[PDB]
């Protein structure tokens, strides 16, 4: 359990629901990359992974599809044992020290989603927000649940109030949790 | 350039 | 990636050691493999290295060693059978990517042992209905080998379940005025 | 194990024709190769997993579909000559570099001109008398002459059941000038000599033809080179 | 409300000195359950729970299955960490170092660094190091950097002067910061 440098190559995922899938690399708990298995293609997230590293996107494909047929099978054999739904933890913070005139970026680390099925949209004074708004695949867990986290490029103002909207089944009424300088 | 390993889940029984 | 084959066909006599030279272009982590395919047949996988201990054991008796700094994998058998005579191909794969690159392929004639050899020719009886008239050789050592027809309107074939271990070939014309008698024969001939 | 239907195949240039390819291992990957001489093996297309399809290094005149995780099929829908090559369908359980399992191979043949098909003679060669007398065994060389394409697999049959034992055929089979010129295939039977003396024994050189369909045109004076066995008997003489 | 069934599978590798101690771990998991392992120090598949026995077995019986995954260790793990040394390992980001006064407590803000490894003091005035320090846990932004907060119970006098001492791998000299 104990290592200088824990790496997952990579994290497989599908679920009955939609049905959905997710293929990712982590490396010290960050995310290397993800598949986009519906366009057929591997999306780093560094411009440092872009240059030096490739992934065939084919290899995503195949294993999910070994998961599609495992999944069928373990159902059968659980007697088709529903996953549980959990309550998740929403945390809202800064990147940088917030300073009105500087660019910042606000970080929502939603932790301990399970199943992974959730929506994360941002709300400034009320009003719902998708202008630099960026958002990362489910981060494995060594519970086996997940982890995601969403961004929203800002500039704070004298008055002006942030919240981060979290939408899950293991909540009766989406979470919202506030955010002002 | 090389291409990143990837570990192949085993198949389970179908029968 | 790439994989070459330099020979392109082997003769060799049963029991004798077998060595198929085959070596792959490049590779950090590579996968490489021995098919192996019979006349009428698909192909079938021998052995395969891609991790562990460079001399690596297959099926029907084979063995390769993975030479790394030389960048070859080549095939090697102690005893060769006569079950042997097939076309083998050794294929080349990474880790990283989903792909495979088979050779050009490398042809194999393991030629019979008969321990009582005795080389005839046979006059075989034609049927009536036939224009052609047919004559046979029958048990000759690996030594002897029979070369391809001189004349245009004769036509010489080449060859050959436990019985029996001796083979045969055949040597007819539709002229039926053909006579036996052809290029590096026994002196020891029967008939 | 891998299945392909059919075996042979002979096509004009313009014909349509379905390779169909089934695999019982509950692999996810399968594959569409063609065997050619100094060439090797050229995959044309290949399927990852099911609903998946991607192309190979050859794969003009060629288009497949996988129906499910078990059947896979290369469809072609305008022959050319350019196509004759013996077509072999693989599978491995997700990878390219897993074990592949081969299938038994479909050799294919396009012609331009469909008057060079010619079924071959089936000439059961009787016992030599001066064999029996000196080596005490029989010898039947059933020869095959006159024959266009090389799509021609023989099968010895005593007494109702298909022979191995004994079996010697050439592993491939006139005018070295002509280009469509018809080969010659021989094949031997060892017996032994109180088994030919026996008139109660049957023996048949049996010879699979895959020529022309039910549906295919013929416009031809001479007999149509339909896929019929052609079979010829020959029974025990004790003198 | 709506019913959902999961299925996870994680090929994890564990990396100790370097190339020296590798462990792959292939964890197969139906839900939050895992029921069936691959543990390089084991050499076998195991199961987890009493829904892995029947998928254990089976991938133990196959020799192509076993001789695949004991060679993963190489193929992948030992495959990869070459690749990573390249980029990911040799990633070094220094971080930005300032002290905000929240007017009897200071917060040392240690932003945007790579790798994890940090060590931050509180230093009062000069060679003094103060035991009255609250740090925050290290906090991952998640876009392969990270960040600290160090809060302070601080009393201030007329002569004081506040310096945050942050050490890196990035830096070849600590950062300090002062405060007046
Ligand atoms: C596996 O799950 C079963 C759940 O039901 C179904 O089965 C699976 C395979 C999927 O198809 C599911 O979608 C589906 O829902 C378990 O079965 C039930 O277990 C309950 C345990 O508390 C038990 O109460 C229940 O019985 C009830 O019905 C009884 C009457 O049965 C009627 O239905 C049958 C259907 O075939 C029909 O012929 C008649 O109309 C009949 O009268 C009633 O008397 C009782 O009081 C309950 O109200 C179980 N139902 C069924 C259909 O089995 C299953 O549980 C185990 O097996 C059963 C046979 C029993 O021994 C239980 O005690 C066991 O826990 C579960 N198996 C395991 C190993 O966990
Ligand atoms: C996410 O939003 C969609 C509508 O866009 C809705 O159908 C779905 O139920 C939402 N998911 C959750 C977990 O609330």
């Amino acid at each position: 359990i104990v290592a200088d440098h824990v790496a997952s190559y990579g994290v497989n995922l599908y679920q009955s629901y939609g049905p959905s899938g997710q293929y990712s690399h982590e490396f010290d708990g960050d995310e290397e990359f993800y598949v986009d298995l519906e366009r057929k293609e591997t999306v780093w997230q560094l411009p440092l992974f872009r240059r030096f590293r490739r992934f065939d996107p084919q290899f995503a494909l195949t294993n999910i599809a070994v998961l599609k047929h495992n999944l069928n099978i373990v159902i059968k054999r659980s007697n088709s044992t529903a996953a549980t739904n959990e309550v998740p933890e929403v945390t809202v913070f800064s990147k940088s020290p917030v300073t009105l005139g500087q660019p910042n970026t606000l970080i929502c680390l939603v932790d301990n989603i399970f199943p992974p099925v959730v929506n994360i949209t941002w709300l400034s004074n009320g009003h719902s927000v998708t202008e630099g708004v960026s958002e990362t695949s489910f981060l494995s867990k060594s519970d086996h649940s997940f982890f995601k986290i969403s961004y929203l490029t800002f500039l704070p103002s004298a008055d002006e109030i942030y919240d981060c909207k979290v939408e899950h089944w293991g909540l009766d009424e989406p979470l919202l949790k506030h955010w002002e300088p | 350039p090389s291409g990143e390993g990837s570990f192949q889940p085993s198949q389970e029984n179908p029968q | 990636q790439s994989v070459t084959q330099p020979d392109i066909h082997i003769t060799v006599s049963e029991g004798a050691s077998l060595e198929l030279r085959c070596n792959y272009s490049y590779g950090a982590t590579p996968y490489l493999f021995w098919y192996v395919q019979s006349p009428g047949q698909g192909l079938q996988l021998l052995l395969k290295y891609f991790s562990g201990d460079t001399l690596v054991q297959g099926i029907k008796g084979f063995e390769a060693e993975f030479k790394r700094s030389q960048s070859s994998f080549n095939l090697r058998k102690p005893s060769v059978h006569w079950s042997d005579a097939a076309e083998y191909f050794c294929a080349v794969g990474e880790t990283g990517a989903n792909n495979l690159f088979f050779g050009t392929g490398t042809r194999l004639t393991v030629i019979p042992y008969i321990q009582n050899p005795d080389p005839a020719v046979y006059q075989l009886r034609d049927s009536k209905s036939s224009d052609k008239s047919v004559c046979l050789f029958t048990d000759f050592d690996s030594q002897t080998n029979v070369s391809q027809s001189k004349d245009s309107d004769v036509y010489i074939t080449d060859k050959c379940s436990m019985d029996f271990k001796s083979n045969s070939a055949v040597a007819w014309s539709n002229k039926s005025d053909f006579a036996c008698a052809n290029n590096s024969i026994i002196p020891e001939d029967t008939f | 194990g891998v299945t392909q239907t059919p075996k042979f195949q002979v096509l004009k240039t313009g014909q349509s024709m379905t390779l169909q390819c089934a695999q019982d291992m509950n692999h996810n990957s399968m594959y569409w190769y063609r065997q050619d001489p100094g060439m090797g093996l050229r995959l044309i297309y290949y399927s990852a997993s099911e609903g998946t399809t991607d192309k190979g290094e050859v794969p003009n005149g060629y288009n497949v579909s996988r129906l499910n995780k078990r059947e896979f099929s290369l469809r072609l829908e305008s022959a050319a000559p350019s196509q004759t090559s013996v077509y072999f369908c693989a599978s491995s359980e997700a990878r390219r570099y897993n074990e592949q399992f081969f299938g038994p191979g479909t050799r294919l043949t396009v012609l331009e001109d469909l008057k060079n098909v010619f079924p071959p003679e089936v000439a059961v060669f009787e016992p030599s008398e001066a064999e029996i007398s000196h080596t005490q065994k029989a010898t039947l060389v059933c020869l095959a002459t006159g024959f266009y394409p090389d799509h021609v697999e023989l099968s010895w049959w005593v007494n109702g059941k298909e022979v191995h034992s004994g079996v010697c055929t050439d592993p491939q089979p006139e005018q070295p000038a002509l280009n469509d010129s018809r080969y010659a295939l021989s094949s031997r039977l060892r017996v032994s000599a109180t088994f030919w003396q026996n008139p109660r024994n049957h023996f048949r050189c049996q010879v699979q033809f895959y020529g022309l369909s039910e549906n295919d045109e013929w416009t031809q004076d001479r007999a149509k080179p339909v896929t019929q066995i052609v079979s010829a008997e020959a029974w025990g003489r004790a003198d | 409300s709506p019913e959902d069934f999961v299925y996870q599978f994680k090929g994890m590798c564990y990396f100790t000195n370097g190339t020296e101690r590798v462990r792959l771990v292939t964890r197969y998991i139906y839900n939050r359950e895992e029921y069936a392992r691959f543990d390089s120090d084991v050499g076998v598949y195991r199961a987890v729970t009493p829904l892995g026995p029947p998928a254990a077995e089976y991938w133990n019986s196959q020799k192509e299955v076993l001789e695949r995954t004991r060679a993963e260790l190489d193929t992948v793990c030992r495959h990869n960490y070459q690749l990573e040394l390249r980029t990911t390992l040799q990633r070094r980001v220094e971080p930005t170092v300032t002290i905000s006064p929240s007017h009897n407590l200071l917060v040392c803000s240690v932003t945007d660094f790579y790798p994890a490894q940090i060590k931050v003091r509180w230093f009062r005035n000069d060679q003094e190091e103060t035991t009255g320090v609250v740090s925050t846990p290290l906090i991952r932004n998640g876009d392969w950097t990270f960040q600290i907060l160090v809060m302070l119970e601080m009393t201030p006098q007329r002569g004081d002067v506040y310096t945050c001492h942050v050490e890196h791998p990035s830096l070849q000299n600590p950062i300090i910061v002062e405060w007046r």
